[PDB]
């Protein structure tokens, strides 16, 4: 029936993928030795979609790890949960990628390419029919972003008519990892507008201040991100994994949510993040959800979406209050915040309410936007690599490699067609 | 796996892999017996040490490097040391003659000798290991055992594997202090091997581990063994995703790609820290931002140079311990604003994250305290082309009349070599001063 | 498919193929016309360009015959490069009637129209041709079909450049 | 592809050699 | 009938240049000789037979010891612009003849020639022009000829190979078309017909990129919460 | 001069060779770019003007 099938790529995919399945199983009563620990309902039932059925019970997940580094498997396989998952499916060269894009992709992603289609290709043919495939990778290194673009449109090429929806890693000029790293970000930027259904932008400094001013951690670490990203993903995901009396699909969200196939970004975002010492003095109701899930402050974004005009609009729900609250604040707001969104288009945001709470939170809502705020990261993006490619630094690596040059001027005559378009469409007026 | 082949040339080359291969059997409680007789009371030692050791199935370890020296008498007094158990004595050649600071005799008519030996030693140590990555070649510049030898060693080493990295670690002439005189004349010749042959090179002096054991260790009489140990502990913090794990592990080629911007820019300037002795590591706060600004400041740098004086292409940081990413990211911030140190307009930033789960270990007998996290740094910065400078200046005052180049004349050299190492030697510093020069 | 045989990793195989294109087209210009139309010729100098020895004799002579037989013949062996073939099998063959043969093949190919001949002449091997013709040691057939392509091209070699060394030697 | 742009480069290569032994010449 | 050096003496500079010279301006260039051969040398020098080159040297001893270094001028008032050339001879024991040459050309003044060029942003359908002035400072003429390393179709550059007048000054106009939105860099080499020349690179790059302006935006909201001020 | 050009020839018989490699490469390495040199030019206008 309808099943996902999880993707791996890149270290920091590898540990937040980790992360994810070790929340999901804590939310649906998994032991951390392979059985069945829930006492819900609905845990039992869709519980097939990242699980597969087996004797005695034991859900084994769904999910492929590719990686270039042995090291990445031995860390994950050592965690409460890493003794869950297929062996398998941890698929690993002998030589580290080295934050190269070009070099793993060809040396990398050649020989050690077929074995990852083989394993996929088993699952799906496992199932009875699936709706899309998720992948869970990040833009620094040669890991995630060198073979998830290969991978992705493998899959595309394959199986046309699948989702593509992944949550790689945006760069920032403010906190970097890799010298070359706008490198392979135009690299990756070319493939995730052409071979790509949607694609949500994920920051890590954007947490790390989300966190430090309103949460106010002693010792922030990755794992609080990871953490923070996959309640974000499980609150995604939680339309077709607990049905509730208003049920939404990724499908339908990437559908509705897109203008244009050459715009498939968004930015996505937790309302509930408050303090330690706040937990027990809060108000649970909608404005303040609504406040929350409208401002900047709380929103994942290394930028202000105040510069443009919101686009599309989803707020996703997951709890048990009502319909009429969440149409009056978008009303209100709409009537209010009237220079803040596309006049041409009325109603741009999408309601969606999930009766099923989460497991530990009773209260908890997602949102899902595309606000005009990624031109800001496109254009620096597009000028750091004018720059950096203008006396052509750090460029011997990937000619010796045996790529041409021609690839960087193809792909920066792309990106400066799409942030033209995308400032074009940026003040959409009604008319002449 | 992340397996890596050490080599040592010359007097120096070997003390340096003592002080190394030591500073590893200690911090993973390695007995000098080679084998653990530890069966009371244990103290480490279950953990990844195949990165540069190997199990036998008796339960040995044998080191796996390269102990290699035209003169016998460092042979012989490494042998009689307390370690002479834990090697083996066909990893130690021995030799009837020595260059002793000279690179004709050592390149053509001394160095050509052993060849076939540890050309058969490196490939039979290649084939009992998997994973190979880089190279570990340990020399000098002033020693003639360690340039002449080292260069043939390296040119045939570079055309039999050319998919493996070759990395260089060697000791530059102080232009205040020295010890020989004819140190240039190999000097001029081994920078043409290096840099034409070559992925990436290192190069430190003692002038300024001088100035800085005296002013943080405060010593009045230092000793070539501190001098191995703060060289022993850089390379073990260089190496040292490899052997451990951690939050974002940084293995040979991750860094080394992006730490060479063109091929003939590959000299960075590490720095290590923190340098401290027993008690200037009790009553001082240590924190990430102060350490890794104090990693910035000249007087803490292994060269003698002003950093000032240029602005740099390319930052490499490491760090090893329970260090914290939101202080790493505070003092990234507040780098990325500060005045002083200089960069170019066309890299506004480009640095790694090295996170070490595992802290630096102390030895007994050392200077070194326990310091809870330790931070390298490997930059690229223009304003230390002036050693070569200097060293082109003194190679040609020296040149012009001819001084000690008889003798090369009469081993068996092509004088030319002088002027094409001089004019190749400009040519390098033509194209720094274009890369150091902004539009 | 008998094209296909001079690709074989045999080397025998290979002769006998050349000798039978050979011995085909040696009669009458129709055959060549169609051996030709086939796309043989290049096969042919391909086969003799990845061998050595006594194999390249019937290649060097078939393309003689074909070259001798008419002049759009000549002209089809000369876009399919045939002449630096016969250079290269006049030089590195130590052979004696290898070269008599790369001769004759050049000879009759520079008995054509003057454009032939330049084709011939500005991949050097008139100078070479002199030399044997000069050379003590060659063979006295050698020397005649040397003798013979010299004649043959110089009477109708229109490239100044290329006839200018032959004052003198 | 690279071994399809070796297909470019040698043949390039040659020419910038081909440039070379006329002058030589 | 050797060159730069000998088995028995080196000569520093291997070749004698008279660049840029001055109409009747008398000139001074040092040659030093030192002593390669272990023995003690004598040598002789036959003077220059032009009438342009006049030689003058200092003996203090006749046998050049070796090691030793014998600093030799020559003089040098020219009558016209032209390249001259001499031979000078110098003699050791035995047949040990030195050839060594002595060039006197005129040389085009130090250009000011960029390495890089950094040219502003021109929108599509524009298009900007770079003129490299060429000074002469010699009463002659001088060819030039323009290489490209690598080259692109938005750069336009004229003219490629031509003559700097005598006293005048050239003009090469260097025209960026903008083609795409990105940015053009061109690698460009000068080849100047003087003795010894050297060519000049230089880098040329040309970007395009249009703007929103958002600071306007504030300003009208402000004028909207000013609107709603009333 | 005359024996380096005996020479010049000899290893010009060889660059000959390289020659004869040359026509593998004007055989079918731009009989490839016959057509896809033409196919891979003329969209640049579509992208750049209109």
């Amino acid at each position: 029936m309808r099943e996902i099938v999880h993707l791996q790529a890149g270290q920091c995919g590898n540990q937040i993928g980790a992360k994810f399945w070790e929340v999901i199983s804590d939310e649906h009563g998994i032991d951390p030795t392979g059985t069945y620990h829930g006492d819900s309902d609905l845990q039992l039932e869709r519980i097939n979609v990242y699980y597969n059925e087996a004797t005695g019970g034991k859900y084994v997940p769904r999910a492929v790890l590719v990686d270039l580094e042995p090291g990445t498997m031995d860390s994950v396989r050592s965690g409460p949960f890493g003794q869950i998952f297929r062996p398998d499916n941890f698929v690993f060269g002998q030589s580290g990628a080295g934050n190269n894009w070009a070099k793993g992709h060809y040396t990398e992603g050649a020989e050690l390419v077929d074995s990852v289609l083989d394993v996929v290709r088993k699952e799906a043919e496992s199932c009875d029919c699936l709706q899309g495939f998720q992948l869970t990778h990040s833009l620094g290194g040669g890991t995630g972003s060198g073979m998830g673009t290969l991978l992705i449109s493998k899959i595309r090429e394959e199986y046309p008519d699948r989702i593509m929806n992944t949550f790689s890693v945006v760069p920032s000029p403010k906190v970097s990892d890799t010298v070359v790293e706008p490198y392979n970000a135009t690299l990756s930027v070319h493939q995730l507008v052409e071979n790509t259904d949607e694609t949500y932008c994920i920051d890590n400094e954007a947490l790390y201040d989300i966190c430090f001013r309103t949460l106010k951690l002693t010792t922030p670490t990755y794992g609080d991100l990871n953490h923070l990203v996959s309640a974000t993903m499980s609150g995604v995901t939680t339309c077709l994994r607990f049905p509730g009396q208003l049920n939404a699909d990724l499908r339908k969200l990437a559908v509705n949510m897109v203008p244009f196939p050459r715009l498939h970004f968004f930015m996505p975002g937790f309302a509930p993040l408050t303090s330690r010492g706040s937990q027990q003095y809060r108000a649970l109701t909608v404005p303040e959800l609504t406040q929350q899930m409208f401002d900047a402050k709380n929103m994942m974004a290394a930028c202000d979406p105040r510069h443009g005009r919101y686009l599309t609009v989803a707020a996703v729900f997951r709890g048990r209050m009502s319909m009429k609250e969440v149409d009056e604040q978008m009303l209100n707001v709409q009537n209010k915040n009237s220079s803040y969104f596309v006049e041409w288009i009325p109603n741009n945001v999408k309601t969606a309410v999930c009766d099923i709470p989460p497991r530990g939170l009773k209260m908890s809502a997602t949102f899902i936007g595309n606000s005009t705020a990624i031109q800001e990261l496109f254009k620096r993006i597009s000028e750091q690599f004018t720059a950096m490619f203008r006396r052509k630094a750090f460029l011997h690596w990937y000619t010796g490699e045996g790529m041409d040059e021609m690839e960087f001027t193809e792909a920066e005559s792309n990106m400066n067609d799409l942030v033209s378009e995308y400032q074009q469409y940026q003040d959409a007026t009604a008319e002449e | 796996m992340r397996e890596c082949i050490s080599i040592h040339v010359g007097q120096a080359g070997v003390q340096i892999g003592n002080a190394c291969w030591e500073l590893y059997c200690l911090e993973h409680g390695i007995q000098p017996d080679g084998q653990m007789p530890s069966d009371k009371t244990i103290g480490g030692g279950d953990d990844s040490f195949n990165t540069f050791f190997s199990e036998t199935g008796a339960g040995k370890h044998v080191p796996r490097a390269v102990f290699v020296d035209l003169e016998p008498t460092v042979v012989d007094e490494v042998r009689t040391g307390t370690y002479r158990q834990l090697f083996h004595p066909e990893q130690l050649i021995t030799g009837k003659e020595d260059a002793a600071n000279n690179y004709a005799r050592g390149h053509y008519t001394i160095g050509k000798e052993i060849v076939d030996l540890v050309l058969d030693r490196i490939r039979k140590l290649a084939d009992l290991c998997t994973g190979l990555q880089g190279f570990l070649i340990f020399h000098s510049f002033g020693g003639g055992t360690g340039s002449g030898f080292a260069s043939l060693l390296m040119e045939r080493l570079s055309v039999d594997y050319g998919k493996k990295s070759k990395l260089e670690f060697a000791i530059y002439p102080a232009p205040q202090v020295s010890t020989a005189v004819v140190e240039p004349y190999n000097s001029i010749l081994t920078t043409h091997t290096t840099l034409e042959h070559s992925d990436c090179a290192f190069m430190v002096d003692n002038e300024a581990i001088y100035d800085i054991c005296r002013r943080n260790l405060d010593i009045e009489r230092p000793t070539y063994t501190n001098l191995n140990r703060l060289i022993g502990q850089i390379v073990s913090s260089i190496t040292a995703s490899l052997r451990f794990d951690g939050a974002l592990n940084v293995d040979l080629t991750e860094f080394q790609t992006n730490l060479v911007p063109y091929p003939r820019i590959h000299f960075p300037l590490a720095t290590y820290a923190p340098v401290i002795s027993a008690e200037k590591a009790y009553h001082e706060q240590l924190s990430v931002a102060e350490i890794t600004n104090a990693c910035f400041e000249p007087a803490n740098q292994m060269v003698k140079c002003d950093p000032r004086h240029g602005k740099y292409m390319a930052c490499c940081m490491l760090y090893r311990g329970d260090v914290v990413p939101k202080d790493v990211n505070a003092a990234i911030a507040t780098i990325k604003t500060k005045r002083t140190i200089q960069f170019v307009d066309w890299c506004p930033t480009g640095f790694k994250v090295g996170i070490n789960y595992q802290p630096p270990t102390v030895v007994p007998g050392g200077d070194l305290a326990k310091v809870q996290r330790a931070v390298c740094m490997l930059s690229n910065t223009t304003a230390i082309a002036e050693a070569w400078a200097r060293l082109d200046h003194k190679f040609d005052l020296m040149y012009a009349k001819r001084a000690f180049v008889h003798w090369y004349v009469g081993e068996g050299m092509e004088e030319g070599e002088f002027s094409e190492a001089r004019e190749d030697l400009a040519a390098l510093e033509k194209d720094y001063e274009e890369v150091g020069v902004d539009s | 498919v008998v094209l296909t045989c001079l690709k074989d990793k045999d080397e025998y195989v290979k002769k006998n193929a050349c000798t039978l294109i050979r011995e085909i087209a040696k009669h009458t210009p129709e055959l060549s016309q169609l051996i030709v139309n086939a796309g043989g010729v290049a096969a042919v100098i391909d086969c003799i360009g990845s061998c050595k020895g006594n194999i390249r004799l019937p290649g060097i002579m078939m393309l003689g015959y074909v070259a001798a037989h008419s002049e759009n013949l000549a002209m089809a062996v000369i876009i399919s490069k045939g002449v630096p073939q016969l250079s290269i099998c006049l030089s590195e063959e130590p052979e004696d009637h290898i070269k008599a043969a790369a001769a004759w093949a050049l000879g009759q190919l520079g008995r054509h129209t003057p454009e032939h001949a330049r084709a011939v002449a500005v991949t050097n091997t008139l100078p070479v041709l002199l030399s044997l013709y000069m050379s003590p040691e060659s063979s006295e057939d050698l020397q005649l079909k040397s003798k013979k392509a010299i004649k043959n091209i110089l009477q109708k070699c229109t490239y100044l450049p290329a006839l200018e060394p032959f004052l003198y030697d | 592809r690279k071994s399809l742009n070796l297909l470019d480069k040698m043949h390039e290569e040659k020419d910038v050699f081909i440039q070379k032994t006329k002058g030589e010449l | 009938a050797k060159l730069l050096n000998n088995k028995v003496i080196q000569a520093r500079p291997g070749i004698v240049h008279f660049g840029g010279y001055e109409i009747e301006s008398k000139h001074q260039q040092i040659l030093n000789i030192a002593n390669i051969s272990d023995e003690d040398t004598h040598l002789h020098i036959l003077p220059p037979q032009t009438k342009y080159f006049q030689i003058n040297f200092e003996k203090k001893e006749h046998r050049l010891i070796p090691g030793l270094s014998l600093t030799v001028t020559i003089t040098f008032s020219p009558d016209e612009w032209r390249y001259y050339y001499d031979c000078i001879r110098i003699h050791c024991k035995g047949d040990d003849t030195l050839l060594v040459p002595i060039h006197a050309y005129p040389v085009l003044n130090n250009l000011d020639f960029p390495t890089f060029i950094n040219l502003s942003d021109v929108f599509l359908g524009e298009s900007k022009s770079y003129v490299i002035p060429l000074q002469c400072s010699c009463p002659v003429d001088f060819e030039f000829h323009i290489t490209l390393l690598r080259s692109h179709q938005a750069f336009t550059i004229e003219p490629k190979s031509g003559i700097i007048p005598a006293n005048g000054k050239a003009k090469v106009t260097v025209k960026f078309t903008p083609i795409q939105y990105g940015m053009a860099q061109i690698k460009i080499q000068l080849w100047i017909s003087q003795f010894n020349s050297q060519p000049y690179e230089c880098v040329f790059t040309g970007t395009c990129y249009p703007n929103m302006a958002l600071p306007l935006e504030e300003f009208k909201r402000l004028n909207t919460r000013s609107k709603k001020v009333n | 001069e005359k024996d380096l050009q005996s020479k010049i020839t000899a290893m010009l018989k060889d660059s000959e060779n390289a020659m004869w490699h040359i026509e593998i490469q004007k055989g079918q390495f731009e009989d490839v770019r016959k057509h896809h040199e033409a196919e891979a030019e003329a969209r640049q206008r579509g992208l750049e003007v209109h």
